[PDB]
DNA sequence: AAACTATGCATGCTCTACTGCTTCTGATCTAGTCGACT
DNA sequence: GACTAGATCAGAAGCAGTAGAGCATGCATAGTTT
């Protein structure tokens, strides 16, 4: 499933962790970008609330190329349910 | 006795105490320092909480918040640590009295009045609840004020006022040339005059040898590890608290610290799965035990449940002669059980009834006891114990009952069987000459933890920065030299007389 | 003490003016030669009314300590009948 | 109250250690 | 007959949790002073 | 009324002690392979 990105958020989960994640991720077929990049679809949260994803996006914003599509704010749920089923899962608005 | 010890190191800063009366001596503000350093480490070793003071008069600058004239509050109320003992440390040698002089002064008047009033106003400051105040008076002048008697009342007014209040005072005197004498105007300062401090003393006083023996070993206030029911039967039930007479002292734990800035870390646990990638609380999970090639499923609540049998309490079953107690079934450390008549009132009536004839009839009670809930019940004996008081009248021994645990038929193992041997009466005999010359008397306090002596000795030296740290004497290795020159012969005789020519027990 | 004698005293002074029991009880605890000056005692009064009108008590506080500390005990009566406003002398405004 | 310790109020005083001394 | 490995025991150190006792701090309240009004 | 300042109660934090699990280390004991 090469159409699809995902960017998981290092400064919050810790380094074991999202390596481990990272590690899940690709055993199971999907492509997780060590680097941000603009290319990044999903951006995936950890432990945090709306005001610090909002500060987040706006702070990407602040250094990102006019005339794109940010990626979308999802929580942990969202990854750990995707990676249990084995393929993307529709986003809903708790993920959001 | 509930709330901290706060305590006042008066030192004066006159002449007379900068003067050694011979080369080889050390002169009394030397000498006040290192007792302030040794009380210093006794109680950061024992009491941290505690809050300490150190305080000078005499002196030329001043520092306090009345802003009085010759006194200069060098350290106000604080827990101890090692910054305290550093900076006094830099007053010890004659650079250290130079040092002294140069930052503050000496030499100049005082009033004993200001001086009370500044530690009033120290201990006044203090916002926790102190349950004792106590103030030290470091000096070798028995007549600070013989020119002046408004200045003596004054002083006098003080000293009362403070004692009303509840402060302390003690006076550590130190030596002089003359010879002090208390009589003269420290009989009414001084909280208590005791009838043999009266004489002149030519020598410093005795409790400076107590100040400077350093105590390595941590104090804990009283305190009950519960407060439970002791249960008759089911509708006579008294209350009672049980304390720990005897306990394993530990190290203290240690603290995980980050390398590069010695800032402290924090530690998280956390369970994953590992074909998801989810974090699992600790009640998704379930419990497994494999017995019978076969797997036994049980949630945590099931397992937690498993050991509920009986309230938290002690339950009567009955009286057993002393006799039938085995002192080689030890299993743990007994507890001390005692009247509680908080809970329950006329507890102590019965059971002071309960402890006298049970020591009249020398029998203990055996008992179910379950401290907290949902935990398995033990079998316990309470044996009575009377109240012993040695010479001096201080308890030694207190009245009550001694929790003793039993062991269960599990707690026991099977021994190899070892046929028996009996030694000739002469090697009886030989064996008891050889027990006699080597008797003593034994004392609960008189060993040593060697581990935790020498731990603590090189956390003083490594926070001090101490060159070396400073080795403890460990009393229990046996005295191998002095047990050679007592027993004398008596092992060579003993050991041709019960091992053949060719032995050799090493090897 | 605030159970002295001299507490109960002060406390309960049948609310012999309160300026000669305040006199009595610091005669034997003061001194007896002060070292202030008339602009001292004034510049005090108006920083205790100052802080008095913006509502902080432990500057009074300070300032009140202040003059306990530096004056004797003829001057401490003097001041606190100043303070209540009540130095009568004999002789009138007049 | 003889024996009390100075640098802990409340506490005996406990005397040093003397291991063991032969009679 | 000798060497390697499975099995077990005894002990010290450490994370983690839970229960109970004591002390400190935030929150709920009456006396003194100035001021408003009538 | 309003303010300020005293005094009273109840909940939270610290600490002590216990229990469970794991790790590491060391050592001993017995079974299997060559």
């Amino acid at each position: 499933f090469p159409g699809v990105a995902i960017y998981l958020v290092e400064p919050r989960m810790g380094r074991s962790r999202r390596a481990f994640l990272t590690g899940l991720a690709r055993s199971k077929g999907f492509r997780v970008l060590d680097a941000c990049s603009s290319e990044a679809t999903h951006v995936v949260m950890e432990e945090t609330s709306a005001e610090e994803a909002v500060s987040w996006q706006e702070r990407r914003m602040a250094a990102a190329p006019p005339g794109c599509t940010p990626p979308a704010l999802l929580d942990i749920s969202w990854l750990t349910e995707s990676l249990g089923a084995g393929q993307p899962v529709p986003v809903e608005c708790r993920h959001r | 006795y509930s709330g901290r010890d706060s305590l006042i190191f008066l030192v004066d800063a006159s002449k007379a105490m900068f003067e050694s009366q011979s080369e080889d001596e050390l002169t009394p503000f030397d000498m006040s320092i290192q007792c302030i350093q040794s009380v210093y480490i006794s109680k950061i070793i024992s009491s941290d909480r505690d809050l300490l003071a150190v305080v000078f008069y005499g002196t030329e600058k001043d520092k306090n918040s009345v802003n009085f004239k010759n006194i200069y509050v060098l350290q106000e109320l604080d827990n101890p640590g090692a910054k305290r003992i550093l900076e006094l440390d830099q007053f010890k040698g004659q650079q250290g009295q130079k040092r002294f002089q140069d930052m503050m002064g000496h030499g100049s008047d005082y009033s004993l009045s200001e001086v009370l009033w500044v530690c009033a106003n120290l201990f006044s400051d203090v916002q926790f609840k102190m349950s004792h105040k106590r103030i030290m008076l470091f000096t070798n002048e028995d007549n600070p004020h013989g020119n002046d008697s408004a200045k003596a009342s004054r002083a006098r007014t003080k000293a009362g006022d403070l004692r009303d209040t509840g402060i302390f005072l003690d006076l550590m005197h130190l030596k002089k040339p003359g010879g002090f004498d208390i009589s003269l105007f420290y009989r009414d300062i001084i909280s208590i005059a005791e009838d043999e401090d009266l004489r002149v003393h030519f020598e410093e006083s005795s409790k400076l040898e107590d100040l400077l023996r350093k105590v390595r070993a941590k104090e804990t206030r009283k305190r009950a590890l519960s407060r439970l029911k002791l249960k008759l039967n089911k509708d006579i039930v008294i209350s009672v608290g049980i304390y720990n007479l005897v306990q394993k002292a530990l190290k203290p734990p240690p603290i995980k610290l980050y390398r590069e800035t010695n800032e402290p870390v924090k530690t998280k646990t956390r369970t994953f799965n590992t074909s998801t990638g989810g974090l699992l609380l600790p009640s998704d999970t379930k419990r497994s035990q494999i017995y019978g090639s076969r797997q036994i499923i049980l949630e945590k609540e099931e397992t937690e449940e498993l050991k509920r049998f009986d309230d938290p309490g002690l339950m009567l079953m009955g009286f057993k002669p002393l006799v039938l107690l085995k002192k080689h079934h030890y299993l743990r450390p007994s507890l001390f059980v005692y009247p509680e008549e908080s809970l329950v009132i006329g507890s102590s009536t019965l059971f002071s009834a309960l402890l006298i004839k049970c020591l009249e009839k020398e029998v203990a009670a055996l008992c179910r006891y379950t401290p907290r809930r949902n935990i398995p019940p033990y079998f316990v004996a309470l044996v009575p114990q009377e109240e012993e008081l040695d010479d001096q009248k201080i308890q030694v021994t207190p009245p009550g009952f001694q929790l003793v645990f039993l062991p269960f038929a599990d707690d026991k193992r099977k021994m190899p069987f070892t046929e028996k041997i009996m030694a000739t009466p002469e090697q009886v005999g030989k064996m008891k000459a050889i027990v006699e010359k080597l008797r003593f008397t034994y004392r609960s306090d008189s060993f040593e933890n060697p581990v935790l002596q020498q731990h603590f000795r090189n956390l003083e030296a490594l926070a001090l920065d101490l060159m070396e740290p400073e080795q403890a004497v460990d009393l229990t290795l046996p005295k191998v030299e002095a047990m050679n020159k007592r027993l004398g012969s008596l092992v060579d005789e003993f050991k041709e007389l019960v091992y053949p020519p060719d032995y050799n027990p090493e090897g | 003490p605030r159970d002295g004698k001299d507490a109960l005293k002060l406390l309960n002074y049948r609310t012999g003016d309160f300026a000669m029991i305040a006199y009595f009880v610091l005669k034997p605890r003061c001194l007896q030669k002060g070292s202030l000056t008339i602009q001292q005692v004034n510049d005090l009064l108006d920083s205790i009314a100052s802080n008095n009108s913006a509502k902080r008590k432990d500057l009074i506080k300070k300032s009140l300590l202040q003059l306990i500390t530096q004056s004797s005990a003829l001057e401490q009566k003097w001041l606190i009948r100043m303070i209540i406003k009540d130095l009568k002398l004999g002789v009138s405004q007049q | 109250c003889p024996g009390e310790s100075l640098i802990n109020p409340g506490f005996k005083s406990k005397k040093p250690a003397g291991g063991v001394d032969f009679d």
